[PDB]
RNA sequence: GCGAAACAGUACCGUGAGGGAAAGGUGAAAAGAACCCAGAGAUGGGAGUGAAAUAGAUUCUGAAACCAUAUGCCUACAACGUGUCAGAGCACAUUAAUGUGUGAUGGCGUGCGUUUUGAAGUAUGAGCCGGCGAGUUAUGAUAGCAAGCGUUAGUUAACCA
RNA sequence: UUCUCGCAGUCAGACAGUGGGGGAUAAGCUUCAUUGUCAAGAGGGGAAGAGCCCAGAUCAUUAAAUAAGGUCCCCAAAAUA
RNA sequence: UUGUGGUAGACGAGCGUUGUAUUGGAGUUGAAGUCAAAGCGUGAGCAUUGGUGGAUCCAAUACAAGUGAGAAUGCCGGCA
């Protein structure tokens, strides 16, 4: 069903600025730059295991 | 000192140099005028409108106040009708009130 | 006269125009009420009726 | 107006089931492409009617009143004969005239042809004939001169 | 022959229109919302400049009562006694603003004995 | 023209209040509090700054219940349910919380405002005996 | 500051674009450059191209330094859109929208430059307000 | 203003009768952004032309409506057409003006036009603004008003000047 | 308030009360005469209270006292016996 | 003194839109369009200055209306 009005800005931003992004985990890396998030390889290959990866 | 003098429709108590807003009266600004319209005489009282305590005052300065723009209208009618009407104001202060 | 002084002699009479204004009246009202025949296209009636 | 414009009309959707405005054509009296109802026809009469004796009196009254303007001074065939076709004497009487500012008009009845050759190099000049002539443009001109033999002339028609 | 009204249209509604601001979210960058602001507004002043004045005369007849109970006597009483007997030019305000002023009413709280 | 009656505001100055008559009718107590924690015994008043006084009360349960009331008394308070109405008894409030019907009394003789419930904040009344404010010197007043 | 790209006409729905750059307002270069990278979106890794496109060009041609540049203002504000029919069900039809936005972006060096503005306001109404007394002068 | 300045009955919409809009402003002048910057280039940025690139080509002014932002205020126990009248608190000192703006919190306060005895309405229709939009032209009479006129006053028609 | 001019708006009102009619003598029901109100014109209060009391409201005042009504508190104002 | 409750309804007088008929004055040392502000009026209005801005306008008297715009589920641009 609708409504007989509108939803003016205030009502969207109150169901917008809820929907906001947040934080994300990190990880820096120990052996080499290019920083990345916790869990993941590194953009530079060299990973804790061995070069599991490449740098691109 | 302290007393509370009559002018326009409205009262006021006044003290040395005390300045404040009065009704305009159609007076000029600067004149040193006795207004007998005065009581609270250094804590005396008088229903004769007690006098012989003189205040004598000057104008500080007249004015127009803020516009009174009425828009007569009824409710469910557009009925606009519009006219600015003001209302006179004078400044005013005590000189030395010599009793 | 001239075109700089050109003071009225006095004839110029009210012009009605029922079109026109809200707070100078003959706005929806226009001078003739809105109900019945009155509030139709309706003018220009035969005085005969 | 609505019925004489170019270009069919008729209703482009449907009575009911529309929550739109209805009209039966296209165009209205409210459109920006034509259509009101009122407007300029070309025979608008804007007629006023002056009186034979109102047109004397006013042509006596403007006369009258002319007699004392700033320019009242008579004429005659002697500048006439004076002056040629040439705007050089034209502007030469201009300049001794000391009457610039005016926008005097030569009435003349003797149609002298130097007048109608001359009398246009400067804001100031402008000739025109005597007997065809208006009120407005006689009290408009701020200055003109008259013509001396014309007096009973101008007294027969009033 | 065509008669402008773009301009001038839009400077006599500008002019209509500037009275409405101040409101909350968007109730000023309209037309019919802000002609309802300008007229809420104008009639608030009006009954203001009417009732005002017996706003505050109730306020501070209040006032003078809740002091002249402080003291020990009702506002019936009181102005009883100030009518009767012990003629006094003195106002509502000024009145309940005596009690400020050291002993200026307390002056008034014996002298006002009928 | 205008006097421009000015409020007194940006002070902060309240005397400590208590007081034990426990055993009379709601209705006067309950509009003395009301005054006193409303403001209403200033000579220099001011309803938008601090003007309603701290009373702190001790042993408000010893009141008796008069006239024929004793089996007829009784309050609405309705949850939104199907009959949650709650109807406690008046014979049995008396021993059982009664500085709440103080509370719902006075709240109920004054004016509807976030004031208001502050002022209901500013009144500690308590069934018993031992309290925390007695310590701040509480003058005793009665029928303020 | 220096390193402005103004991008009018950028094709994409302007409804997710202008949070994400409000979310990047206020960081530096690299520390924003890395967490774009890190995005799944399809706007963040050319943002931060352009990022440092504009501080090559702060940098080199009106030689700033490039030592405290952050993101000083992103927005994606309204841009014109293509609107054309949909067909529907019952016979019926709609208006398919595909939007755009004006891409935007500004540098500061400095935490200021929210006062510079107000400084230029200062000067200017203080200007008008002086050719408001010469003119009373004039009465 | 001709639907039709703008490549108009064009594209386009119907088999067919028929219907059908929009689209001018660079710079006095291209002297149209050479060289360089990042890139894949668009692009943006310098550099330069140039009176100036709010003169840089969606280049004549460039607003309202709208999209967002933070600077000074305060605000997450909160029952309000949310504002009035009072007034704390905060920042500035003027179109010198009962200083200017914001506003802790209190007395008070159901939008608009409609026919409606009566709608805040559970009747009505509207988000917004931009432009635009409704008492009309001629002819004839009546009445009021303003002007002339005179003691058959005046006006012309057609036609001519 | 008698007479001439004409522009009007108006025969679809309601209500408060009295005498009525139909009606249970109900009607937020209808139709008469009849005093007024809103309509054509508002405030306070009556818990909000259209025909209810003061009722007649150029404007401005943070001035005086009253009318109906209210005076334990809030919504004002009062007690004495 | 009557005074100003007042709908439709009747009565009177002004301001304004541009344009015209003009005497006058203003424009690269800026005319206008554009928007901000702690003025002026009794009202239709005058604005004062500033700036974006870039070559035509402004005061006064007479006349013309397609002459004063909130409602027509009014046309419609843009935009929620």
């Amino acid at each position: 069903a609708v409504q007989q009005r509108r939803s003016s800005k205030h009502r969207r931003d109150k169901r917008r600025s809820h929907d906001a992004l947040t934080a994300q985990a990190l990880s820096v890396c120990q052996k080499c730059g290019k920083k990345k998030l916790f869990h993941r390889v590194c953009s530079c290959g060299m990973y804790g295991d061995l070069r599991v990866k490449k740098a691109y | 000192m302290h007393a509370i003098v009559v002018c326009g429709s409205k009262q006021y108590l006044v003290h040395e140099n005390d300045t404040f807003f009065v009704e305009k009266l159609e007076a000029p600004v600067g004149k040193e005028i006795q207004l007998d319209k005065v009581l609270m005489l250094d804590e005396k009282i008088g229903a004769p409108y007690l006098e012989k305590a003189r205040v004598v005052c000057v104008v500080e300065k007249h004015g127009l106040q803020r516009k009174v723009n009425v828009i007569k209208h009824i409710s469910q009618k557009h009925h606009l009708k519009k006219y600015g009407h003001r209302q006179p104001y004078t400044k005013l202060k005590v000189v030395r009130f010599v009793h | 006269l001239n075109q700089l002084k050109s003071v009225p002699k006095a004839r110029n009479h009210k012009t009605k125009t029922l079109g026109r204004g809200h707070g100078s009246g003959l706005g929806k009202t226009s001078g003739r009420g809105q109900k019945g025949q009155k509030a139709r296209k309706s003018g220009l009636t035969r005085p005969g009726f | 107006t609505k019925g004489e414009v170019r270009g069919g009309g008729k209703k482009p959707y449907k009575q009911k089931h529309t929550g739109k405005a209805r009209q039966g054509s296209t165009r209205n009296p409210h459109f920006v492409g034509g259509g009101i109802v009122f407007g300029p026809k070309p025979n608008r009469n804007y007629s006023l009617k002056l009186n034979k004796k109102a047109h004397t009196a006013a042509l006596h009254t403007v006369w009258s009143e002319k007699l004392a303007s700033d320019n009242t001074h008579l004429v005659d065939q002697n500048l006439f004969n004076k002056t040629e076709g040439k705007t050089k004497v034209m502007m030469q009487f201009l300049k001794s005239a000391k009457l610039l500012d005016k926008n005097v008009l030569f009435v003349v009845n003797t149609l002298n042809t130097n007048l109608e050759q001359s009398t246009s190099n400067i804001k100031n000049v402008q000739v025109k004939h005597l007997d065809k002539v208006s009120v407005r443009d006689l009290m408009l001109a701020n200055a003109l001169l008259v013509e001396k033999e014309v007096l009973k002339a101008l007294e027969g028609k009033f | 022959m065509r008669i402008k009204g773009g301009k001038q249209t839009r400077v006599r509604r500008k002019k209509w229109l500037k009275q409405a601001s101040g409101s909350f979210g968007t109730r000023h960058a309209s037309y019919k919302v802000a002609k309802q602001t300008v007229i809420q507004a104008a009639k608030y002043a009006y009954r203001d400049r009417r009732n005002k004045k017996r706003d505050f005369r109730s306020l501070w007849i209040l006032r003078l009562n809740a002091a002249l109970r402080e003291q020990g006597m009702t506002y019936s009483v009181f102005i009883n006694l100030l009518k009767k007997h012990n003629i006094e030019i003195n106002r509502k305000v000024l009145s309940e603003l005596a009690i400020k002023e050291p002993s200026k009413f307390n002056l008034i709280v014996q002298k006002v004995k009928s | 023209k205008t006097s421009m009656l000015t409020k007194e505001q940006a002070n902060k100055r309240r005397q400590w209040y208590i007081v034990d008559a426990a055993g009379l009718v709601l209705g006067k107590l309950a509009v003395k509090a009301a005054d006193l924690i409303r403001g209403k015994n200033k000579v220099d008043f001011t309803p938008n700054q601090d003007c309603g006084d701290y009373l702190i009360i001790i042993n408000s349960d010893q009141v008796v219940l008069t006239g024929n009331k004793k089996e007829n008394e009784f309050w609405y308070h309705h949850s939104q349910y199907i009959g949650g109405i709650k109807k406690v008894s008046g014979r049995d409030m008396l021993k059982k919380q009664s500085d709440k019907l103080v509370y719902n009394a006075v709240k109920g003789m004054l004016p509807d405002n976030r004031l208001s419930r502050r002022w209901i904040t500013k009144v500690h009344v308590f069934k018993g005996d031992k309290h925390n404010m007695e310590a701040q010197k509480p003058t005793t007043l009665n029928w303020s | 500051m220096i390193a402005f790209a103004k991008q009018f006409r950028v094709r994409i729905s302007p409804q997710k674009a202008r949070l994400v750059c409000q979310l990047i307002v206020g960081k530096k270069t690299a520390d924003a450059q890395n967490i774009l990278s890190n995005t799944p979106k399809k706007a963040a890794t050319l943002i931060a191209k352009l990022l440092n496109s504009a501080i090559a060009n702060a940098t080199n041609n009106h030689g700033m330094n490039g030592d405290a540049l952050y993101v000083f203002e992103c927005v994606a504000n309204q841009g014109p859109s293509m609107k054309r029919t949909i067909p529907r069900a019952k016979g019926s039809s709609n208006m398919i929208t595909k939007r755009s936005s004006n891409l935007v972006v500004k540098l500061s060096d400095n935490p200021n430059e929210r006062q510079e503005l107000i400084k230029q306001q200062k000067a200017l109404v203080k200007k008008r307000v002086e050719g408001q007394q010469k003119a009373k002068m004039a009465r």
